[PDB]
């Protein structure tokens, strides 16, 4: 789609590995790549890849990024755990993983995360301090347009 | 939370759990220490103890029982110290310096000690990366126990266990 | 509320090792050199408080047999008088006693001067020995009343308007010159470089950033039996502020600031080296070879950012040292090491030397009218048993240093750049470097200098001409003997 | 306490009501901080005193008896505000900063002790963190009383009352509520007044939220009241130190953040506008030196330096690394002993030592005990060290430089600290030559200590010299004449400034920038090339090496190389590098090379006479001999004294 | 010496007075004692560190970076082969 947030969510490199073998390497001198080897995939080729096959051309290897330690530290502080460091991308991306992978376990965990960060990006919504450096990035945005309406709403609250 | 490195800690991360890491220095050198007390009395036998608190059993703050031997618990029996069934735990302290390559500038570095109980005595040489765990402790009065106030220094604290 | 009465001189006149029990009690003035003094540290004094007893003085000094509300300090100092070190008595120590300040006395000291006391005798309370004397002994403790110099110098208008006359001769300089170091007989170069210096410059701050250097520093590159030493020596005793740290070793100050623990039991103070005590002073200094790298870097670091930074231990800044140096230095060896170049004559490195803008370096050897010249100057001294008197000089230096500010002006002065051209390019073909635009500069700098002695305001053509003759000859007697080639082209610059 | 109730209902008032038309200043100041969860308060002053004077003059009055009522009045303030019922809050530190009249350090003497004082002094050092209490429990031994002490400030003693005594409480640390405490030590300023005096420092408790706000070193003013403590050291020489309510930094000196790893947004905006610039290269290298003139290849090298390098983590663990090393040798009027200064401004983060270090700090990573010390190396980590006199360092440290130069890792085992941490700085050094234009007569090389391997691990070696030519002379001169007064130079810079050239405080975030954004890569045409260029050098330079030509040509150099084109393919900020971009490269090393390539009296090594007809055993003489033979004779220097020595040594003599 | 060939360390220190033993294997690298001239230079002043030495080490091996030509070719293609 056009807004650069999710294409540039489409760019993030992906372990999954292959379950055919593919001749015409266009990654180098394979030339074919041997069956159940691991290479780093874009999202935004990996996603109808897993889809078309009845067995789907890849196995579809869950993210460091979503390793169970990550989800079981995400459970404990939210609001003190730094989502800019690990990807930087997290709601853009997971919002994909989770549809792709059809998972209903981690539904819950991240609807929890993302109001957990809310009712304290309401908190920053009133007028930073190294918090705002921790944010994913489409979340950061939401705070501009937060703060934006706050404080536009504070200068006409006053001459 | 409650993730710190040394250098960010104090007070509000006081008296709650705490995963300090940096570097260990210097290493205070190994030694016993006295935790329950065994006697035997004779000719009325039996067998008598005495249980030793110091400041940092189990975890709470307890009235302290030191120090020296009970020697002739009522009634006028002798007691003579029996070695060897009676409980020593080791006990050492290990200062704990922040990351050299986290450092913000000239700004001194800022290291706060840990206390080793038992098992974990020994299983560090210093200068070694350290991820220590533990309860943050204030232990000793801040010079307010005694009437001569000193100085505004004071309740120096350190980490138990872990 | 209270006004305690100051009480000037009382004669007594006691000196400080004399002194008995009958002085108990009764005031008694006491004279001699002042040593590192406590820092202020407020006293008790008055008590009082909301109730809540009544107030309680304590007191002088037991306080027995504490609340606080609102209670007077008044500051309290001690400082440890010594006695002078001129006035000592053969084969004796210089005893000392301790000294209490109180309220405005307080700051009025400064370690290293001679001070006149007229307080009062006290002993209280043994105090603390009992372990080693034997007896009972009490402390001896001059509760302090006033304070005075010794017994101070300043100008004045009746003196001014007097002395603006007398500047106003041209020969004024040269008179001055002679006047600059009497007993030596010395020389008419060696000593123009010390009247420069001494006499000032000008900052001077480029707004906002660089203040370029206001100072002239005198390499003095002496010899064997020259007079080197004894010059810098007159400097102590003429200039307003003017410290003498010798080597190393050391004379009292040592050259380097250092935050030291205090002598029997205090709290630490802050000391600055010769350079920090000097600051717009003059600050003096012989032998540098002689000097552990450890100060090397002391000075340098002096002369080239006008600062001190310390530190050590907890406390962290910089004191700023504007001093002027002037120095004595040993060539290695003999009288004259070699042919070879200055800095290769002497040891010291030549970037610290490039810092400094004189050099005058002695020489050569002896002669029939040298031998008469100078005999008759000591045979002179010995039997004893034009230029301005000691005093006016040593009033006009500090009068014009305060006063006149000397300026260029644009115009004419493009001159120098030209001369700074036929100095250059010429002496490349022989010689290395030293030449450079800092070089330059000096010229400007001493000038100014110059115009100050003249008390002009403004930089003329004739304060260019002695300072051009100055700097050049300066940077002619630096280099090897193939210099003697250089020699005859100086003759449009004489 | 009525009259407690009295103040603290004005307290009240005064925040509640307070009215800068129309907004509540405070009482948003309150809202906006307990969200953020910052617990504090700042009061201005004057606010203050414009709504009664009266609470004013309290506060001047007796300030530690009262201050405290303030706060427990505004955080009965912040119950009413942040919650709502029918926790914990812990009482708000209040921050509170006025002009009134600034009091100057050396003016403090005693007579306004316990009177709010504002001053002005810049900070020493910062003392390391302790906790003093506030809320803290308490039993006795004996009865177990349990009581709950609220320490206010406003040392304090425990109660002894429910034998028993005769203080039987001890303090539970498993329910205590503690704060924080810092203790400044500030030396005031250096304009005035110190006079002929060292100047004096009082020590500052900062506590709460005012805490690690202020860097050692910055100038700053402090508030706080005045007051005077103990700690026996008579009689009674109580010692003064000055509480603070609230310290306020200056605007400009260090406020932070100003390294920040992204900056604002206007500036990759207009730095993506330089990156467009033809003459980029060209207009950054007449930046560096607005003062230094000529010495162009120097002043190139500068910036290809400060601008990193290809860094490789490529498995296995050796790392390659950037960026290489810059030797400015050469006699004096060199002004690189300046160049360096220069450096050191602008290079995001840099230590000039010139050591043997300087002062009381170890040359770079040193170890000191209580651990690292932090140095140099260290203190420096991750960008450009300046150094001077390199022949002139010590030996132990020597070693530890040059084995961490290459591989950027230094391993400490002194001690009971055995660690192995990380430099990733690159050396910039200005080695001092000896015996002037001989040296250049003299072989290239040898000239450090007794060995050219130093010279072999640094990359590029410019050998300079203060060469006066009449034009360039007139030059410098004219220049300088200029420099002194009318004074109205300095100005070229600023229309160069206006029209096309760098503030050089711009060049700095620039510098940043490229460093953490890209990490170049060449391309392979490119590398081909310099695989021709290396093999030229190689086979050409060992012809010119055939007749035992002495001088060298290391596969290292070719890495330099290398790095010099990644250096500047990061200029130019492309991910991508290019032929052209290369074919720079080459030449600039190449008069590098020319500064590889560049009779003796025998005089003093006519130590022939002496070994001859002197001695036959050579014993009783020796470098001792040598000495007294040419102590008294105006002669002999230790590199002279052994190189005649060494000379005669190899000459077969 | 004593500890290569003997295969011996020997305190007699102050002191704590004993023959312990040290049979470690040992390499060691060092420079051209001063003067590049390793590769032409003599048999003998080339090394530097006379003399019973130059014998307790088993093999003196010699590393002159000198061609052989034809050899520098091959090792400048092998480094770039490897650069990657």
């Amino acid at each position: 789609y056009y807004d650069i947030d999710d294409v540039l969510a489409d760019g993030t490199e992906f372990p999954c590995k292959f379950q055919y073998d593919i001749p015409g390497l266009g990654y180098n001198p394979g030339r074919p790549i041997t069956k159940n080897t691991k290479l780093s995939l874009p999202l935004w080729l990996a996603r109808i890849l897993a889809i078309v096959g009845p067995v789907p051309f890849v196995e579809l290897l869950p993210p460091d990024m979503f390793s169970t330690k990550v989800m079981n530290a995400i459970k404990t502080d939210p609001v003190a755990l730094d989502l800019h460091s690990i990807n930087s991308h997290f709601f853009s991306l997971a919002i994909k993983w989770i549809m792709l992978f059809s998972e209903k376990e981690l539904a819950n965990v991240v609807s929890e995360l993302l109001l957990q960060r809310a009712q304290e990006l309401n908190h920053h919504a009133s007028s930073t301090s190294t918090f705002l450096l921790k944010l994913e990035e489409m979340e950061k945005e939401i705070y501009k347009k937060s703060h934006e309406s706050y404080k536009d709403t504070k200068r006409w609250m006053f001459k | 939370a409650h993730a710190l490195s040394p250098r960010t800690l104090t007070a509000q991360h006081l008296n709650k759990l705490v995963s300090v890491e940096g570097i260990v220095t210097k290493t205070s050198l190994v030694r016993p220490k006295l935790i329950r007390s065994v006697h035997y009395a004779a000719k009325t036998g039996r067998f008598h103890y005495r249980d030793y608190t110091d400041a940092t059993t189990t975890l709470t703050t307890r009235i302290p029982t030191p120090a020296i031997y009970p020697t002739e618990d009522t009634e006028g029996n002798k007691l003579t110290t029996e070695y060897g069934y009676s409980t020593f735990i080791d006990h050492q302290r290990i200062t704990v310096q922040e990351m050299p390559e986290m450092a913000p500038a000239g700004q001194l570095p800022r290291s706060i000690d840990v206390i080793l109980d038992d098992d974990l005595v020994d299983k560090t040489k210093p200068g070694d990366r350290v991820n220590v765990v533990g309860v943050f402790k204030s232990l000793g009065a801040g010079g307010m126990n005694q009437s001569n106030s000193n100085t505004l220094i004071g309740f120096k604290t350190l980490i138990l266990g872990n | 509320s209270e006004i305690h009465v100051r009480i000037s001189d009382f004669p007594t006149i006691y000196s400080l090792r004399e002194l008995r029990e009958s002085n108990l009690s009764s005031l008694v003035r006491v004279t001699g050199v002042v040593t590192r003094r406590t820092g202020v540290f407020p006293q008790l004094k008055y008590v009082k408080f909301n109730c809540l007893l009544g107030p309680f003085f304590q007191d002088s000094n037991e306080e027995i047999r504490v609340n606080g509300e609102k209670t007077v300090y008044r500051n309290y100092q001690r400082v440890t008088l010594q006695e002078a070190p001129g006035t000592v008595p053969p084969g004796r120590l210089p005893r000392h006693r301790e000294v209490i300040l109180l309220a405005d006395l307080v700051d009025v000291s400064k370690p290293g001067e001679e001070v006149e006391v007229t307080g009062i005798y006290k002993n209280n309370y043994d105090g603390n020995l009992n372990a080693k004397n034997g007896f009972p002994v009490f402390a001896t403790i001059i509760e302090a009343n006033s304070i005075k110099r010794r017994e101070v110098f300043s100008w004045t208008e009746e003196e001014e308007r007097e002395f603006r006359k007398i500047s106003r001769d041209r020969g004024i300089i040269d008179k001055i010159i002679s006047s600059m170091a009497p007993s030596i007989y010395g020389h008419r170069d060696i000593k123009t470089a010390v009247a420069c210096s001494l006499f000032g410059g000008v900052p001077k701050n480029v707004n906002g950033k660089h203040s370029i250097r206001g100072d002239i520093n005198v390499l003095l590159l002496g010899d064997p039996g020259t007079a080197k030493s004894q010059i810098l020596k007159y400097v102590e005793k003429t200039a307003h502020r003017a410290v003498f740290a010798t080597g190393q070793g050391a004379s009292a100050v040592g050259l380097t600031a250092s935050v030291r623990k205090d002598p029997i039991t205090k709290e630490w103070t802050l000391e600055g080296g010769a350079l920090v005590l000097a600051d717009k002073g003059v600050c003096l200094i012989d032998e540098f070879d002689k000097m552990n790298d450890q100060d090397r870097t002391s000075i340098h670091e002096a002369m080239e950012q006008q600062s001190i930074s310390i530190s050590k231990a907890g406390i962290v800044t910089t004191l700023q040292a504007r001093c002027s140096i002037i120095a004595a230095a040993n060539p290695n060896g003999g009288r004259y090491n070699s042919t070879l170049p200055l800095a290769q004559n002497v040891s010291l490195t030549e970037p610290i030397l490039s810092r400094f803008d004189i050099l005058c370096v002695v020489r050569d050897l002896v002669d029939e009218e040298a031998d008469e010249r100078l005999a008759t100057f000591v045979v002179d001294s010995h039997v004893r048993s034009s230029p301005i008197p000691q005093e006016l000089l040593m009033k006009y230096i500090h009068y014009a240093r305060t006063k006149i500010y000397p300026k260029l002006h644009q115009m004419d002065m493009d001159k120098v750049s030209r001369v700074y051209a036929d100095l250059r390019r010429e002496s490349i073909s022989t010689g290395s470097f030293p030449i450079t635009v800092r070089h330059l500069e000096s010229i400007l700098r001493i000038a100014e200098s110059f115009a100050k002695m003249r008390l002009s305001e403004f930089v003329s053509s004739y304060d260019l001409d002695r300072a051009i003759k100055v700097v050049v000859d300066s940077f002619v007697d630096a280099q090897k003997v193939s210099v003697r080639r250089q020699l005859r082209r100086s003759f449009a610059i004489y | 306490d009525d009259d407690n109730t009295e103040i603290i209902k004005s307290f009240k008032n005064f925040i509640l009501e307070f009215r800068l038309d129309s907004q509540f200043i405070y009482r948003d100041q309150l809202r906006n901080n307990i969200l953020v969860k910052n617990y504090s308060l700042t009061v201005n002053m004057e606010h203050l005193i414009g709504y009664n004077e009266d609470i004013y003059k309290k506060l001047s009055d007796e300030p530690s008896d009262i201050i405290p009522l303030f706060e427990t009045a505004i955080t009965q303030v912040a119950k009413r505000i942040s919650i709502l019922s029918r926790n914990s809050l812990p009482t708000f530190q209040l921050i509170l900063n006025s002009n009134a009249n600034q009091i100057p350090l050396r003016d403090l003497d005693s007579e306004h002790v316990s009177k709010i004082v504002r001053l002005s002094g810049i900070i020493i050092s910062t003392s390391v963190l302790s906790s003093r209490a506030t809320y803290l429990s308490i039993m006795c031994r004996n009865c177990r009383h349990t009581t709950s002490i609220t320490i206010n400030n406003f040392t304090v003693s425990l109660p002894r009352s429910c034998n028993c005594g005769p203080d039987p409480y001890i303090i539970i640390h498993e329910s205590s509520k503690f704060i924080d405490q810092q203790f400044l030590k500030l030396q005031e300023i250096p304009e005035l007044v110190p006079v002929g005096e060292m100047p004096r420092n009082l020590t500052m408790t900062c506590d709460r939220y005012l805490t690690n706000k202020v860097i050692p070193g910055t100038r700053v003013t402090i508030v706080g009241i005045y007051s005077i403590y103990n700690s026996k050291n008579g009689v009674a020489i109580r010692t003064p130190y000055i509480k603070i309510l609230g310290i306020q930094s200056d605007v400009e000196t260090s406020s932070i953040w100003n390294s920040v790893t992204m900056f604002t947004e206007e500036e990759e905006e207009e730095f993506l506008q330089l990156s467009r610039n033809p003459k980029l290269y060209e207009i950054l290298t007449n930046s560096i030196a607005p003062s230094i003139f000529g010495n162009e290849d120097i002043k190139k090298a500068i910036v290809c330096l400060l601008m990193g390098g290809s860094k490789k983590i490529l498995p296995d663990g050796m790392r390659l690394r950037g960026d290489i090393n810059v030797l400015l040798l050469g006699d004096p009027g060199t002004a690189k002993s300046q160049l360096l200064k220069f450096v050191e401004k602008v290079s995001p983060i840099a230590v000039y030592t010139s050591g043997k270090g300087s002062s009381a700090a170890g040359l770079t990573a040193s170890v000191q005990r209580d651990y690292l010390e932090g140095g140099a190396m260290v203190l420096a980590d991750g960008g450009v060290v300046c150094i001077d006199e390199f022949d002139k360092m010590r030996d132990e440290d020597r070693v530890a430089i040059h084995e961490a130069m290459e591989q950027q890792t230094i391993s400490i085992a002194k001690a009971g600290i055995t660690t192995v941490l990380n430099s990733r700085t690159s050396v910039l050094a200005a080695a001092n030559p000896i015996y002037g234009r001989y040296d250049d007569l003299k072989s290239p090389g040898d000239n450090i200590d007794f060995q050219t391997t130093i010279l072999s691990r640094f990359d590029m070696i410019f050998i300079v010299k203060d060469d006066h030519n009449e034009e360039r002379d007139i030059s410098i001169a004219n220049h300088v004449i200029n420099i002194h007064t009318g004074n109205a130079n300095a100005m070229q810079n600023q229309q160069e400034e206006n029209g096309s050239e760098i503030s050089i405080e711009k060049m700095k975030r620039y510098i940043t920038y490229c460093r953490l954004k890209c990490a170049p890569r060449l391309s392979p045409q490119a590398a081909e090339k310099l695989s021709s260029n290396f093999v030229t050098i190689r086979k050409q330079l060992l012809i010119n090496e055939l007749e035992s030509t002495e001088r060298p040509i290391t596969i290292r150099q070719l890495e330099a190389i290398i790095r010099i084109t990644e250096s500047l393919a990061k200029l130019e900020l492309s991910p991508i590098a290019q032929e052209r971009h290369v074919d720079e490269a080459i030449r600039l090393f190449q008069a590098s090379t020319m500064d590889a390539a560049s009779t003796s009296l025998s005089e003093i090594r006519r130590f022939e006479q002496e070994l001859k007809r002197r001695l036959p055993i050579g014993w009783s003489t020796s470098y001792q001999t040598l000495r007294r033979e040419f102590v008294d004779t105006h002669r002999f220097s230790q590199l002279a004294l052994d190189k005649a020595l060494y000379a005669l040594e190899k000459h077969e003599t | 010496h004593e500890v290569m060939e003997q295969q011996t360390v020997t305190i007699a220190k102050a002191g704590i007075h004993t023959t312990l033993n040290a049979r470690c294997s040992v390499i060691a690298a060092a420079n051209p004692v001063f003067g590049q001239y390793d590769v032409n230079r003599d048999p003998h002043q080339n090394i530097a560190l006379p003399d019973s030495l130059l014998s307790r080490f088993d093999l003196l091996f010699v590393v002159t970076d000198d061609i052989n030509e034809i050899r520098d070719r091959s090792i400048s293609e092998h480094v770039l082969r490897t650069h990657r």
